């Protein structure tokens, strides 16, 4: 079957100009128009534009004329994404899609995984992790984190059954929050904008 | 031209939904340029109608469109738990691709949450900190009252919450200091 | 350096017969040949200007049409002319010194002062004429032109190109036929429109004194006669009396007693009249291009497009076409038309079975699909 | 090619040939021809409607054009009346006060990116402006040159073809004359390339041939008459 | 990083290539530039990625043609009936972004590929009062490449190398030294790894 | 055409330089087509002036270029340890690379070499070899002598070194029989 695949998400400053990368396997790449859309957090969707890997008659939306462009590498079938000038107005979700067998070659028949770009100037301030007569279950807690892409295992997810997660919470002075139990042990918390796993045990 | 929908909608389980979306422009060759996609939270969207006449392969079959005029309509016949998730219509008859507000899908049905409380642990109070925690879960409606008992007593919490298990849960975060919290407690809750 | 030192004051002669040129380098002998070019009109007023330095007040004179430079100073004090249309290092302008030996012509932005003149110190001048050049694009060297005697000068600019006609011919603007030869064609391709002589003087500045004669041409019609040397010895100027005129319809210098119907006159309009609706709002033109998916052929949509400024620019910078054959009209010429009701029939074929649309083929999308008469 | 031919240019002369280079958009390019109208046109090119020559264009997109946008080549988009034929404008005036914002800058760039297709890469225009004419030669073919002979043979002037005898004129033809022209607009008398000696061009011999004959009833010998031919021609 | 080059003789077709990153090998002209031992830079030819409309000096019509692979972003070439005037080092450049189309806007790392007929003669290394430094020498071997180390690698600060000294006999000699003891010695051509202890 | 370059040239600390570059063509478009490169001895080269009109990226702002005629010049100032490179002057005008005949860029500056003596190893000996090595190192001036003393003494040597710590370097190989060794050495080395 035909897959799609994106790169890992990011989290820059305004001015870095970072860059993105779509990947694609299973069908003739160079005939299938690609693009990608913008969804910012909680509003409506927002069209970029499309690029023909062929030859790159790429179509920009009005909206999107003279802020990010869009090209795709033939030679290894990859889309590529550049933001001119980052803002603070770029915090939003970027999904990619193709054309398929389904609709024309504007329909958005497939989609991808979704990179998440976050706006921040906290420098990317690392996290930490603190643990917690009802014994019965156990829990930790990691605070003082900015970066909202932060995930949390037990065991190295050796542990599954039982295991839950709660969403995280905005404290007002700009760090989040969130728990994370285990039915009954160390709880391990990965760092991906920092790449630090910080080891912790009740 | 800008499609319109309806923010928020409410639904129910066994029920049909009709979602609106008006503002939908033509060009020569048809006018049923006319799509829609779904995108559960935390999840990728989803193509579920496109060319409303007909039907994607594996989407389920009570799925359905229609249009009148300039007005599409989304009908999804049998509203189940999964269902909940946000609808978008579109319009490419002009070559560009257009996005309403977002449709948020909601049922009701038939629902006493669990109060748990956890103290703080000792590296917190050798840091001057003290952060009672009071978890809230196994409650349908998505909002409920969190408080605490010293009298009623920063502190922070997330109203609604993601549909993991199709359910609800709450969470908050009371920060104070060690002396205080040594000092008496017990969290207050209250649902609707 | 600027400064305003050269003065001249005008005034006015009668130039009977002088301006005449060969139009073209053939050899003709014993013939009336009739010309239609830039030529100076008989009997006209030219302006006689008088430059002396005492020891602002020379203003460019205009270009209309090319220019008819004659003088009579036997000192060598003319050496050169300034051409150009701002002369404020704006646009491009033509820059010519006639020295002693290899004159130089290089037209560059050069920022002309209000009374150029060459300081001779011999040392040639330092160029206190332009103030700096850098950016020039042509540069021309050849041979002094023209090195009581009288010189005559003929500039013209037409389709870029620089025509320069001379000839010096020893006089005692007398009366008589001199014809001037044709000695540099450089092209150009700039705007001249005001122009300026230089007065070359020796610094302290050395007083002296120059006169030179200005005409300027107009689009004529001359009847030139060829002796049997191949020379012109006599020139008819057609629109200057009625007899010159019976002389050019007879193309004969010599009209006998009678009557003769020459060309009729016309009143010439004054200005033009445009009148177009009032109409103001858009063309759905941005409709049919910029479509998703157009229909099939045995079905073929079209679309009325009526009460719109029909702007046919706007279409050029979506995509080329392979085929743009209009009918019975210009795709330039266009946006300048009225039409009654225009329909934009859109529909897809295949490639290789693009042959067919037109007027009078055959073939199966022709003459069971889609026929134009 | 107007009024030239694309294959048989090899074997014309002529007298001064001026290669104008220049690069236009790829779907603006309608309006290098005589006559034409438009932005290039009436802004940036115009060629005048009795041009002679070959304009040579193709595809550059391969040199002109760069991803990161090629900002290097410029174009007017505002003039304040129409250009001339052959006519040049540099200036960076705007088209108000000293700067723009409000009149605009005329000097407007392509976007020449390899993305853009067909009608946008950027294109290569070789004007080979040709003229052709009575002026003295100085550019030729690579044919080579022959012995000149007088006295009814076929010659070849400067690109010049045709039938006649050469004898010694004693015009007086000027430095800038190469050729002649009789009343019939025919050539008379041309000047050699190699040697700056005038020769006249004379049609050879000729005359009509009127047959005087019987009835074929009663004989078949017949008379010639050649008119306007004495005997000893 | 390259790859080595491989002593060969005249007519057997050896190869070179390049690897290069920070860009998108779609429309960016790429090409090669030799460099003989003695002499400066010599331009061959370039290459587009799309449509190959390779323009060859004239000098380099027919004698090397241009094999990138456009699929790994890895350039090479292939030649045909050598010379042994082809010793030269061979730069990899590309257009970039920075001049136009014909402009070398970046450079790869570069291989002298040696051509000889020597057979690959073995090396061989010998041993040698400041203590305080000690050295090695390797003496009897034709290729020129020979590199020597100090126990593996494992110092480096106060480490040193002498270019190798031509002897009348077609071979050479190199020296080192070292601040202080296993000196190695890695030889390319006759893949051949000598260790000797002062 | 061939573009003509001075072979070597001898700079200065903080001093400036100039280095001439002759036969530069030009076609029809342009006479700007100048570019040089900056290629360290033994490493790779690297773009630094191109279009001396203007100024690259990430070079230092103590190079530029200038332009008369048919003849262009490299202005290098701040002259440093590490600006020891080649340069060779390019020219693109008829779509033809074509470079010069290479410069090498020599500093001077203020400056004893060091000099020791090695006696053959025991390897050496019993392969009926005798190999005396003098090493000479640590010299900044290019100035060095080598001899033997047996009355005066197969021997090579080499004056130039290699670019790895921005000093020269020299050595010779004086290769004798072991029963003439034995039967006597001194290194004589003579310097600025």
């Amino acid at each position: 079957q035909m897959q799609l695949v994106q790169s890992g998400a990011e989290v820059k400053k305004p001015g870095e100009s970072l860059k993105i990368s779509c990947k694609g396997s299973g069908y003739t790449f160079s005939y299938y128009w690609i693009g990608w859309v913008r969804q910012m957090p909680g509003k409506g969707l927002e069209w970029m534009g499309i690029i023909y890997p062929g030859d790159s008659d790429t179509r920009y939306s009005p909206s999107f004329q003279g802020q990010v462009t869009i090209s795709a590498d033939k030679s290894i079938s990859t889309a590529y994404l550049h933001w001119s000038s980052l803002k603070a107005s770029d915090t939003a979700m970027y999904y990619c899609a193709r054309q398929g067998d389904l609709g024309d070659w504007i329909l958005l028949g497939y989609w991808g995984q979704g990179t998440l770009v976050t706006v921040s100037s906290a420098s990317t301030k690392g996290p930490s992790v603190f643990p917690l007569k009802s014994t019965a279950a156990l829990g930790c807690l990691v605070k003082d984190y900015f970066p909202e892409p932060v995930t949390v295992s037990w065991n190295s997810g050796a542990l599954t059954s039982g295991v839950h997660t709660f969403p995280a919470v905005l404290q007002s002075s700009g760090l989040y929050s969130l728990s994370s139990v285990v039915t009954v042990y160390i709880c391990n918390v990965n760092h991906k904008p920092s790449n630090t796993k910080v080891d912790k045990k009740v | 031209s800008a499609l319109t929908q309806p923010r928020s909608v409410s639904g129910s389980l066994g029920q049909s939904v009709t979602i609106s979306c008006t503002g939908i422009s033509s060009d020569v060759g048809g006018d049923n340029y006319v799509s829609w996609y779904q995108q559960h939270p935390g999840k990728a969207p989803k193509l579920m109608i496109y060319d409303v006449s007909k039907r994607p392969s594996g989407v389920p079959d009570r799925f359905s469109g229609s249009k009148s005029g300039n007005t599409a309509s989304l009908t999804i016949s049998g509203l189940q738990a999964d269902d909940e998730a946000d609808y978008y219509c579109c319009s490419y008859a002009l070559s560009r691709v257009v996005f309403g507000g977002g449709t948020m899908l909601t049922v009701l049905g038939q629902p006493a949450p669990s109060v748990t409380l956890f103290p703080p642990s000792s590296e917190e109070l050798q840091a001057n900190k003290a952060t009672l925690v009071c978890l809230i879960s196994d409650f349908y409606p998505g909002a409920v009252t969190v408080a605490w008992k010293a009298s009623p007593v920063g502190v922070e919490t997330t109203t609604p919450s993601k549909q993991s298990n199709n359910k609800y849960a709450a969470s908050s975060y009371l920060s104070l200091t060690p002396e205080q919290w040594k000092s008496h407690y017990s969290c207050q809750v209250t649902h609707e | 350096q600027c400064v305003n030192l050269i003065t001249r004051t005008q005034s006015y002669t009668n130039s009977f017969t002088r301006g005449v040129y060969y139009p073209d380098k053939v050899f003709r002998s014993s013939v009336l040949h009739s010309t239609q070019d830039l030529f100076l009109p008989f009997f006209s007023n030219v302006t006689w200007f008088h430059a002396i330095h005492v020891s602002f007040d020379n203003p460019a004179l205009p270009f209309n049409d090319g220019v008819y430079f004659a003088s009579t100073e036997k000192s060598n004090i003319i050496r050169g002319w300034i051409f150009g249309t701002t002369l404020d290092s704006k646009t491009q302008s033509l820059l010519i010194v006639n020295n002693a030996t290899n004159v130089v012509i290089k037209v560059c932005e050069f920022q002309f002062c209000n009374d150029p003149f060459l300081d001779v110190y011999w040392m040639e001048s330092e160029f206190r004429v332009y103030s700096s050049a850098n950016n020039c694009t042509f540069e021309y060297v050849s041979q002094p032109f023209l090195m009581k005697n009288l010189r005559e000068f003929v500039f013209k600019n037409i389709d870029g190109y620089f025509k320069i006609y001379s000839k010096h011919t020893p006089i005692n603007l007398p009366q008589g036929f001199s014809a001037l030869e044709p000695l540099v064609d450089l092209p150009i391709g700039i705007n001249i429109t005001r122009f300026q002589t230089l007065l070359a003087l020796h610094r302290g500045w050395t007083a002296g004194a120059a006169a030179y004669y200005v005409g300027y041409l107009q689009p004529r019609t001359f009847l030139l006669k060829y002796n049997e040397n191949g020379t012109i010895t006599d020139a008819v100027d057609c629109a200057l009396d009625p007899l010159s005129e019976t002389k050019c319809t007879l193309k004969s210098f010599t009209v006998e007693k009678g009557i003769y119907q020459t060309s009729n006159f016309r009143v010439q309009p004054t200005e033009s009249i445009v009148r177009f609706p009032n109409i103001t709002n858009l063309c759905p033109f941005h409709e049919v291009f910029n479509a998703t998916t157009f229909a099939s052929v045995y079905a073929w949509n079209r679309k009325r497009i009526s009460n719109c400024v029909a702007d046919y620019s706007v279409i050029y910078n979506f995509a080329p076409f392979f085929a743009f054959k209009c009918y019975g009209v210009s795709p330039t010429k266009l946006n300048d038309l009225c039409f009654t009701n225009v329909y934009a029939d859109s529909f897809v074929i295949r490639g290789n079975e693009v042959s067919q649309i037109a007027p009078g083929q055959t073939g199966n999308i022709a003459d069971y699909n889609y026929k134009l008469p | 090619c107007y009024g030239v031919s694309p294959t048989k240019l090899n074997d014309l002369c002529f007298t001064n040939v001026y290669a104008d280079s220049f690069v236009i958009r790829g779907n603006e390019v309608s309006q290098i021809a005589p006559g034409q109208t438009g932005n290039i046109a009436d802004y940036n090119y115009k060629l005048p409607d009795d041009f002679t020559g070959c304009v040579i264009a193709w595809n550059s997109n391969k040199l002109d054009s760069k991803p990161s946008g090629n900002y290097n080549y410029l174009y007017r988009l505002f003039r304040k009346s129409k250009l001339k034929p052959f006519e040049r404008d540099i200036s960076t005036e705007i088209y108000c006060n000293g700067v723009a914002g409000p009149c605009y800058s005329p000097l407007q760039s392509y976007g020449f990116r390899p993305t853009y297709g067909v009608g946008h890469q950027p294109y290569r225009v070789v004007v080979l402006s040709f003229e052709l004419l009575h002026a003295p030669a100085t550019v030729c073919g690579p044919k080579k040159s022959t012995n000149l002979v007088k006295n009814c043979v076929n010659f070849n002037f400067n690109g010049l073809t045709g039938t006649g005898v050469l004898t010694e004129s004693n015009k007086k033809f000027l430095p800038f004359q190469q050729f002649g022209r009789d009343i019939a607009d025919t050539t008379d008398a041309v000047r050699d390339p190699q040697t700056l000696e005038i020769l006249d061009i004379t049609p050879c011999s000729f005359g009509g041939v009127s047959v005087i004959t019987p009835g074929t009833n009663t004989s078949n010998q017949v008379a010639v008459l050649y008119q306007g031919v004495n005997c000893t021609e």
